[PDB]
């Protein structure tokens, strides 16, 4: 869900520019562990 | 008739280096124990620093054609260009090879060249090729010919590297001209007769005590004196001397009467010499000059000098015989005769006198190869362990 | 003719270029980076007093090194000779391995491209092919790696997939929009993938077995491959290669791993379009290989049993497929292919299956989304 809020705000930002694509816009399942590190760890610390 | 290189012949591989616009002659060297990697020994300034050819000599065990060698891997012959040769390091008994590892001397493709214990594999074998168009494949390899050596395993020439700060030897795609110098021939050697490079004991006229240095009192300055001692020192290692001639080619030939040579103490690595104050003193390799460190075996105390005598390119003739021939050491330049000080185990000092004494005859006994190897190993281990202790102390 | 060429090239090492002459050369990866920098710099790329008059020097260097690597990889000996132990072939492979480090080959593949972008006007801003880095350059790195070094160890397989392969798949799958699909760069990247990368992953399929640790990477691979397969510009041969790679990897993968891909298959299959043919085969193979996993309460001891979520998923898949197929017009191939899939799902799902009393509410929003599912 956190990657989703990030993705929505980045999408709004990119159609505000009017052109361009970002490599991380792909869904969470398509994301890699290295990319998943930040949101996974911040969820970990809130829950912990 | 021009000499050809056959198997079981002891040779050294020479390469030339034009460092800072002077021709420097280098020999391929390798120390068996310790570092397996080969290095280079300079033999140009032999007048200033004696060369250490005992770790530069190699012997040609086998010369086989390429297809015969390939079949042998899959399942006194005269050398010809195009064969694969097996070079065995005479001191270590190990064989020249490519280590398949690189020390990264700014050449990524280059491989290190060293010694290998086992003959199995294609790394130990090296193929010889003609230096120029004056030699062809299958033609006999002459002694004065230059050779191009290619590793069978890596197809890399045995290369002399200039770009690196210190001159090295390695297997690289660039070619280097190597010249083979005949040190000695095994078959033509005469048993029981003195030859160059022998490790021997100088037994005195009583045949019971030999020329030795003081024992290991931990003082390298007291180890420098030379005296006469008897007892078990005749079977200890500090009584071993290596006779090195002043010639590089045919350095393993028979020693004639009057031949100039250098005497080196095996355990200490220092050369016997005559200082200007008439006393014998062991002194360092770096400053071991021919002027002081040259000695000759002469048949009689009689003063008629040999004069000038032909340098023969071959085995020579067997003149000095072990155990029976009576030899008198005489300094080349001063003309003094080596003799005992005679002052009262026995510990008689050895001096360098004009006339000497009546019983100044010194017999020769050839040390065993195992004993000589053990003494050299002792010297190398002492050096390495002293370096380790000094580093730890620092 | 390969051994002779290799011997001549090693006798004259200057044929390898300054980066690989061996004396001060900076390596293949540094050469590629310097060439990209040169191609970006206008001064060194062009003469600087249309394209034939302006030879892009960075591209020229990259093409030179790619051609050298391709030639060496083709000069590499055959695997049958290597297995028979032909010593000269072994020696040639060793020489090529010494010539080209593996790390440089990994880095060149790790280098990414510059994707075309939509402008503020809306027209596609396509970078020049001849100016920059092309996927055909990495197509030679792949050939060298699979013909000389060889992909034989699973950790290296996964490391390559993570560093160099998967980013290209993601770029290709992100270039799947209607405007960006027709770009020449998308076509070149799809060609590179379906010719070099995907066949390599099909040939090294058995190594994919023991990857419990890299679940995220193995799922990203499947998701990106399926997203690329749901494409328009893909040709028949390219689509066939994608199909073979997917149904080969999924066959070797563990059943629990492909659960995420199942959740997107259950939304795409009921459409029963032309694109669903490959998902039909994939589902049939999966549910035939892993039938005892679902039906038997214990299943295999190593993999285990179902989580009841994939059980609900398989139930809904089966029902949707059956209803859509019932209401779909008769097509010979589709109805010959979907029967094994339906029969295999029905067999795999336990007859006494308890429908989830606690139905999942508020599922992932992107699942219900149909506009690219992103």
């Amino acid at each position: 869900n956190y990657h989703n809020i990030w993705a929505k705000k980045k999408k709004m930002e990119l159609e505000s520019k009017g052109g361009g694509n970002h490599p991380l816009l792909v869904p969470y399942d398509t994301l890699t562990a290295k990319e998943k590190a930040k949101d996974r760890e911040k969820a970990q610390d809130i829950l912990k | 008739e021009i000499q050809f290189l056959r198997t079981d012949d002891e040779v050294v591989l020479q390469c030339t280096a034009t460092i800072h616009k002077e021709q420097q002659k280098l020999c391929l060297a390798a120390e068996g124990f310790g570092n397996r990697l080969c290095f280079l020994e300079s033999t140009s300034n032999s007048k200033n620093v004696p060369p250490d050819l005992s770790i530069c000599t190699f012997v040609l065990e086998q010369s086989l054609s390429v297809r015969a060698l390939q079949e042998m891997l899959a399942n006194h012959r005269t050398l010809l260009y195009g064969h694969a040769i097996l070079l065995r390091h005479s001191y270590s008994g190990m064989y020249l090879c490519c280590l398949s590892t690189s020390r990264s001397s700014t050449d990524k493709l280059a491989f290190d060249v060293g010694l290998q214990e086992d003959t199995t594999g294609e790394a130990c074998w090296w193929t010889i090729h003609p230096a120029s168009k004056q030699r062809s494949e299958g033609e006999k390899v002459r002694v004065g010919d230059d050779l191009i050596l290619v590793s069978v395993s890596s197809e890399r020439y045995l290369h002399l590297s200039y770009g690196n700060g210190s001159l090295h030897v390695d297997a690289a795609f660039q070619q280097t001209l190597w010249s083979v110098a005949p040190i000695s021939s095994g078959s033509e050697a005469a048993q029981g007769y003195l030859i160059g490079g022998d490790v021997l004991r100088l037994l005195h006229g009583h045949m019971d005590e030999c020329l030795t240095v003081p024992s290991g009192e931990h003082g390298e300055e007291q180890r420098r004196t030379v005296h006469y001692e008897g007892g078990a020192v005749s079977v200890h290692a500090r009584s071993l001397w290596r006779l090195e001639t002043l010639r590089v080619a045919w350095s393993g030939s028979h020693i004639r009467w009057g031949q100039p040579f250098r005497l080196r103490h095996v355990t200490t690595g220092k050369y016997l010499s005559l200082m200007e104050d008439k006393n014998l003193l062991l002194m360092d390799k770096e400053k071991a000059d021919v002027k002081s460190t040259a000695f000759t075996f002469r048949s009689s105390k009689e003063k008629l000098d040999v004069g000038v005598r032909k340098e023969v390119d071959g085995m020579g003739t067997s003149e000095i015989k072990y155990g029976d021939s009576v030899c008198y050491i005489q300094h080349v330049d001063t003309g003094l005769w080596l003799t005992y000080q005679s002052v009262d185990s026995i510990q008689r000092k050895a001096i360098m006198h004009h006339e000497g004494h009546m019983d100044d005859g010194i017999s020769l006994s050839r040390s065993q190869h195992e004993e000589s190897r053990t003494a050299r190993v002792i010297r190398s281990t002492v050096f390495l362990f002293n370096r380790f202790i000094r580093g730890l102390d620092a | 003719n390969a051994n002779v060429v290799v011997r001549l090239l090693i006798r004259r090492p200057e044929c390898f270029g300054p980066a690989l002459r061996g004396e001060g050369g900076n390596g293949l990866l540094a050469a590629m980076e310097e060439a990209i920098k040169i191609a970006e710099d206008p001064s060194r790329d062009g003469p600087s007093p249309e394209e034939d008059d302006t030879i892009h020097m960075g591209n020229a260097i990259m093409t030179f090194y790619s051609a050298l690597i391709d030639l060496l990889g083709r000069c590499a000996p055959e695997m049958h000779l290597i297995h028979a132990g032909k010593g000269e072939a072994i020696r040639i492979r060793s020489i090529l391995r010494s010539l080209i480090p593996l790390g440089d080959l990994v880095g060149v593949i790790s280098i990414a491209f510059q994707m075309p972008t939509i402008a503020k006007d809306g027209n596609v801003v396509e970078p020049d092919m001849s100016a920059g880095f092309c996927p055909d350059h990495k197509a030679a790195m792949v050939l060298f790696l699979d013909r000389v070094y060889g992909i034989e160890v699973q950790d290296f397989l996964l490391h390559l997939l993570e560093v160099g392969f998967l980013p290209d798949l993601r770029a290709a799958a992100s270039l799947d929009t209607a405007a960006l699909s027709a770009t020449d760069m998308a076509l070149a990247l799809n060609r590179y993938l379906c010719t070099a990368v995907l066949p390599l992953l099909t040939r090294c399929a058995p190594l994919f077995a023991g990857t419990e640790h890299h679940a995220s990477l193995i799922d990203s691979l499947l998701h990106t491959v399926y997203r690329l397969s749901k494409g328009c510009s893909l040709t028949k041969a390219q689509r066939d290669s994608i199909e073979v790679c997917l149904l080969s990897i999924c066959g070797q993968l563990r059943p629990s791993m492909m659960q995420h891909l199942l959740r997107r298959l259950v939304f795409d299959v009921p459409l029963l379009n032309e694109h669903a043919k490959m998902p039909l085969k994939l589902l049939t193979n999966h549910y035939e290989r892993c039938w005892k996993y679902y039906c038997l309460p214990g299943g295999w001891g190593n993999f285990g049993a179902a989580s009841e979520e994939e059980l609900h998923l398989s139930r809904k898949l089966f029902w949707g497929i059956f209803d859509a197929l019932s209401q779909k017009k008769y097509e010979q191939e589709l109805f010959k292919l979907a029967l094994p899939c339906l029969s295999a799902v029905a067999g795999a799902l336990p007859p006494d299956y308890m429908e989830s009393n606690y139905v999942s509410m508020m599922e992932k929003q992107s699942s219900m989304d149909s506009e690219g599912n992103f």
